């Protein structure tokens, strides 16, 4: 049993560190679609870059 | 920020690809986290045994 | 531990219900958001009802 | 869609309040999931036993 602590505690590393990495990149991917939505949800059209 | 210009003159398109990111942001977060819990539990369990 | 078992089984089914009942009910809530910060995030400023 | 009329002048609060209702679903979400997937391991106990 502690070997299949060992195996779980490999395995808990390696969820955390994915879910770590994966919520970093994906959240800063949705950060940036509120960036979008939020500074220029179609307000470009305003702008018109006239 | 993100890409370098990356189309900013009309960015609707790039919108919709992040959509489909954060659903799967969703399902990738919430099975990490209960696949790790389980193993907590369990790991509970085994120090339990 | 049968008696322990039925009652647990009626909980299961309780907690099956409310996690089925919550993530419909919030996942609608979600599809509503999204769709008021895409179409309408702060837009109602810009319109102003002027 | 959502309501009937639903505060259409000034709605940021319901935004704000919708993100709030995100958080609870977090929540429930991993307090259901976990607490069903101990109360399960509970059941295996008493099916050894």
């Amino acid at each position: 049993l502690r070997q299949r602590h060992t195996e779980l505690e490999r395995e808990v590393s390696r969820f955390e560190d994915q879910t770590q990495q994966q919520r970093q990149q994906y959240a800063q991917a949705k950060e940036s679609l509120t960036t979008l939505n939020r500074l220029i949800p179609q307000v470009t059209l305003l702008l018109d870059e006239t | 920020r993100q890409g370098r210009q990356y189309q900013a003159e009309d960015l609707e398109a790039l919108q919709n690809e992040l959509e489909a990111r954060q659903e799967a942001l969703s399902l990738s977060v919430n099975e990490g986290g209960e696949r790790r819990m389980e193993m907590r539990q369990e790991l509970e369990q085994l120090k339990q045994k």
